RNA sequence: AACGAGGAAUUCCUAGUAAGCGCAAGUCAUCAGCUUGCGUUGAUUACGUCCCUGCCCUUUGUACACAC
């Protein structure tokens, strides 16, 4: 499970 | 604390992301002050770079 | 081995530099410039030890023929070098130069 | 063209203060023989944490360095190459032994390499603190280096580390004591020399570092 | 092999970050413009100068 | 007492547990933390601005906290007391450190 | 009378009782010259209220200091804090106030711990 | 400050002296004519003197250090200084 | 042109050991030895794979895994060699429950495989085997991790079948004067060549036939000692 | 003969702290194969972060503004 704010900027 | 931590380079991808959402207003207004409340907390923080980089396809995304 | 150390100290061995295995008779200290050394050998050269690097000689200075057992600094020019074989024949070196054959 | 006369008779006392220590009121000297002028940290990024603008006279200031976290820059790391000489069950709590070999090392750097004893221990932690340090990643049960970068302070805190371990180990079984070995290490690391305890471990961490990134 | 430093803007807090790296945007100091966001190691602070021994890549999180 | 200048009003009255006089007062500056200084206690209360809770009741001075004043920087606060010490505070995230300066 | 001014000096547990009158310029410690302090290295840590200042300022005074307690370090800490204090208290009662503004801002940038007691009270986290 | 004392010699000196103990503590020498008129400035860091030799001569007071030298034609017999703005008047002899 | 050494008598190069840090040398590793200590009731002896099979099916350890033949197989492949004459190479044994073992280039290990059960299981307990000569300590069950006892600017390979195959003289002549070889060599029978992956910088290869862990020894050793000319 | 600073594992540890050093007393339990005091010399490395291993709390905002 990522981390928010990195899955916000691989998405 | 999770907007600060990406790079600048996906900042010029932010902008022209918004760029894009400005096109469907039916996402706009329904998501008018959360665009709002992260362009006005990246910009401020990432001000110095956005500011000292020309790029004339920046100033037509932002205008 | 030459050991170079600080007088009035007997107990302090600050620094000992193995030279040649043949046996090195004249040990002298630079008279213009105070931290190049340069010994000579039974080995018939004579090594300018910098004496920040006990463990290289700065520069092999070569071309004797037998025995040298004297060497001398000049006055005037540091580093110009007079070295005196056994054979003969007083040996004059420019240490800026390659070294290895006498001016 | 211009005087100021600020003293007006000769100073003399009736306690004889002597000749080498009633001239070191010019200016405060490091164990009264080292000037603390005309001592340049040559590596920028690397000021603000070496620190040898405030002079001191012998390398034994008191004063608290553990309570903040960046508190421990401030020490004058003549103080703080002290510190780390008393690292050993046979040596901890000993500072007037370590003093006595820095007064003692510093003279030998002197008499090797005329230029300062102190200019050179600020070249020496400028040259063996490493610039990008490796480390262990978490992987999934399987790790691997992963090579990230370094603040000034650990490279500070390691470098004054390595050259006095490098010194005490080198001095471990020889004739030779701490004090000439560490001189034989800060004359070394000064120049890089890849013959020196830290210069060498230094070139690993910076060799794996590039290995992995 | 230059090698080009870099002065500390912000410390990031949140960023799930592997203990003992901390993680920095630092700002390059030979031009004021740019940004990189690299992980530290030991303790770091704003306002002090760090040691880039490569520019170009901006360090990811490491788990 | 919290007041407000939009509509006159008190938000919350914070107390102490023991009542005690407050001479002195530090207000953090993102409005979270009120702290308040007495001369019978000689421990620094705490309160959020929330909950009218007191947080914590910040202490390690002999005789009375004077004055009280945050930082509007990294918001670290400093008393002032009577046994002759500065000490400063640094109450935010995880670190509770204190130090003195006499 | 004898213009005199007492100020005391502490480190670890040892105190130093530094009187200081107006004299001719000797500066005694237990009977014995200042040149004469034990540990040898550390003689310039109490060199420090001599030199930091400048050594004119002794030039009119006496400075008796007597020690007890501490070990052989810390009561060199207390030496060097005694003349600090029996200098800069000196000034202020018997020579002019702006001398001892310029002493207690010479030693404050040089080390505090001339003046106050560094006190190394215990703290419970 | 009220603690320091300027003496404008006829001989160029400036001794300053301390106003508890009418000790002295520095001497100044740049003129080598008759100084005729001293002052220091209200930050007590800037000091100007003016001699009869035509040197306005502008001195630091917290270091030592000369700061500059001005010289005008004539000599100078007066000085007026205004503490609150950093402007001071000569009078001069043409 | 160039006089002689000034006595020419033959001497033994000096002996390495871990403390030595500055010499260059090789090392060769011997990773994920199976080297175990069991005892039955009245003695303790070393595990085999072939001489007791029934006994590891109770321990839930496979037969196939617990092989010290291996291990002896190499230890006289790197003793022999020459270069362990002219003094530039030391082993070390990391067994694999994690012990780590020095061994001194001065022993001399007992070519009988049965006399080396016996001297495996001297060492497991006692932690140092000294020679009957006595001067010094022989084999010495060292701390963990070798990154400590190897020498300092080092070069740390792995040899795999998978890793691309190099020629032993042409890498190490592209080594500096102070650089030491030190060569992880899995004495697995069957295993993934993954043992030293958080140590070493780089794999190599030494042929396309899949080899044994002895002449993996000797084709680095031999290829060594025509790269330093002995 | 055992023995050249002690293997795998394992536990404690953040400043007058770790550690080194000696002096003292023997206080109704406890200790003399030692215990507790007292003083001297006295650092390194963190002082961050929940990524892991654990533990814990919350998942009506209720308290009163404004803000979210």
């Amino acid at each position: 499970s990522l981390k928010a704010g990195e899955r916000l900027m691989e998405a | 604390d999770a907007l600060m931590v990406m790079p600048f380079s996906y900042v010029l991808k932010f902008l022209k992301f918004i760029d894009t959402v400005m096109q469907n207003k039916t996402l706009l207004h329904s998501h008018l002050p959360l665009i709002c409340k992260n362009l006005f907390f990246i910009i401020k923080f990432n001000h110095k770079e956005l500011v000292s980089q020309k790029n004339e396809e920046l100033k037509l995304q932002i205008n | 081995l030459v050991s170079v150390y600080d007088s009035y100290n007997p107990r302090t061995i600050l620094l000992s530099i193995n030279a040649s295995t043949h046996p090195t008779h004249v040990t002298k200290f630079h008279t213009q410039d105070n931290k190049i050394l340069a010994t000579a050998s039974d080995d018939r050269v004579t090594r300018l030890w910098d004496i920040s690097n006990a463990y290289e000689p700065q520069l092999e200075l070569t071309g004797a023929t037998d025995y040298v057992r004297t060497l001398s600094f000049i006055p005037a020019a540091p580093h110009l070098v007079a070295t005196g074989s056994y054979d003969g024949l007083i040996r004059l070196y420019d240490t800026r130069s390659s070294g290895s054959t006498p001016i | 063209d211009f005087e100021v006369v600020e003293e007006f008779t000769p100073v003399v006392l009736a306690t004889p203060i002597p000749e080498e220590v009633q001239q070191a009121q010019t200016e405060i000297k490091l164990f009264n023989k080292w000037s603390f002028e005309e001592v340049e940290v040559k590596d920028a990024s690397l000021v603000d944490y070496v620190q040898v603008r405030q002079p001191i006279f012998v390398a034994h200031t008191a004063g608290r360095y553990a309570n903040k976290r960046f508190r421990k820059a401030q020490c004058p790391i003549i103080e703080r190459l002290t510190n780390s000489l008393m690292m050993n069950g046979r040596n901890n709590g000993k500072k007037l032994k370590a003093v006595r070999i820095i007064k003692h090392t510093l003279d030998i750097i002197n008499v090797l390499t005329d230029q300062n004893p102190i200019q050179v221990v600020v070249d020496a932690i400028t040259n063996t603190g490493p610039r990008e340090d490796t480390t262990r990643v978490g992987g999934g049960g399987a790790a691997r280096r992963q090579a990230v970068d370094v603040s000034p302070l650990r490279r500070v805190n390691q470098a004054i580390a390595l050259l006095t371990i490098g010194a005490r180990e080198a001095a471990f079984r020889n004739i030779k004591t701490i004090a000439e070995t560490l001189a034989e290490e800060l004359i070394n690391a000064a120049k890089g020399s890849s013959t020196s305890y830290a210069i060498k471990k230094k070139d690993e961490l910076e060799r794996v570092a590039k290995s992995n990134r | 092999t230059p090698v080009t430093l870099a002065k500390v803007i912000k410390v990031l807090g949140r960023t799930g970050s592997r203990g003992g790296v901390t993680q920095v945007r630092v700002e390059f100091l030979e031009d004021t413009s740019r940004t990189i966001v690299r992980n530290v190691k030991g303790p770091v602070r704003e306002n002090d100068i760090l040691v880039l021994m490569e520019s170009e890549r901006e360090a990811r999180r490491l788990r | 007492r919290a007041w407000d200048l939009i509509r006159y009003r008190n938000f919350r009255t914070f107390t102490g547990t023991e009542r005690i006089q407050f001479n002195c007062l530090a207000v953090d500056p993102s409005g979270e933390v009120v702290c308040a200084g007495s001369l019978d206690n000689f421990d620094i209360h705490v309160w959020s601005v929330q909950t009218g809770q007191l947080l914590d009741a910040l202490s390690g001075h002999e005789g009375p906290v004077s004055c009280l004043s945050f930082s509007q920087e990294n918001s670290v606060l400093a008393s002032a007391s009577w046994d002759k010490t500065i000490r400063i505070w640094s109450i935010f995230g995880r670190s509770q450190q204190v130090e003195p300066i006499e | 009378a004898v213009p005199s001014v007492q100020t005391f000096g502490k480190k670890k547990s040892a105190t130093a009782v530094a009187h200081v009158k107006a004299g001719k310029g000797l500066i005694k410690v237990n009977g014995s010259p200042i040149t004469l302090v034990e540990p040898e290295i550390l003689r310039f840590k109490v060199y420090e209220p001599l030199l930091l200042v400048g050594l004119d300022k002794f030039s009119n005074i006496d400075i008796r200091v007597r020690v007890t307690g501490g070990g052989h370090v810390s009561q060199v800490y207390a030496i060097r804090q005694a003349i600090a204090k029996g200098l800069v208290a000196y000034h202020q009662k018997y020579v002019d106030e702006q001398s001892k503004n310029e002493l207690k801002k010479a030693f404050t940038s040089y080390d505090r711990t001339l003046l106050i007691a560094d006190s190394r009270r215990p703290e419970p986290k | 400050c009220g603690n320091f004392g300027f003496i404008g010699s006829s001989n160029g000196s400036i001794t300053i002296y301390n106003m508890q103990s009418g000790i002295l503590r520095k001497k100044y020498k740049l003129h080598k004519r008759a100084v005729t008129g001293i002052s220091l400035d209200g930050m007590n860091r800037k000091m100007v003197s003016c001699g009869l030799d035509g040197i306005v001569g502008f001195y630091d007071f917290n270091k030592s250090t000369l700061l500059g030298k001005l010289k005008l034609d004539a000599p100078i017999t007066a000085m007026v200084y205004h503490r609150s703005s950093d402007l001071f008047a000569l009078a001069l002899d043409d | 042109q160039k006089a002689l050494p000034a006595s020419l008598v033959p001497q033994a190069p000096p002996v390495l050991t871990s403390k030595d840090k500055i010499t260059k040398r090789m090392i060769v590793v011997l990773a994920m030895a199976s080297l175990e200590t069991h005892k039955i009731s009245d003695k303790y002896v070393l595990l085999n794979c072939d001489d007791h099979q029934g006994l590891l099916k109770k321990m839930g350890r496979d037969i196939s895994e617990a092989r010290p033949d291996i291990t002896h197989q190499c230890l006289l492949t790197l003793l022999d060699s020459p270069i362990n004459k002219a003094g530039k190479l030391q082993v070390y044994i990391q067994t694999s429950r994690g012990i780590l073992i020095e061994v001194n280039p001065t022993v001399r290990i007992p070519r009988t495989f049965k006399r080396f059960s016996g001297l495996m299981v001297q060492l497991l307990h006692k932690l140092s085997i000294r020679s009957v000569n006595s001067e010094e300590k022989l084999l010495k069950v060292i701390k963990n991790p070798i990154t400590d006892h190897l020498p300092t600017k080092c070069r740390k390979v792995t040899l795999s079948f998978d890793a691309p195959v190099i020629r032993v003289q042409d890498y190490i002549e592209k080594l500096d004067d102070d650089e030491s070889i030190c060569v992880f060599v899995g004495a697995m029978a069957r295993g993934k060549d993954n043992f030293a992956d958080e140590y070493v910088d780089e794999k190599v290869g030494l042929s396309n036939y899949p080899l044994s862990a002895s002449v993996a020894c000797s084709k680095f050793c031999h290829g060594a000692e025509d790269a330093w000319n002995i």
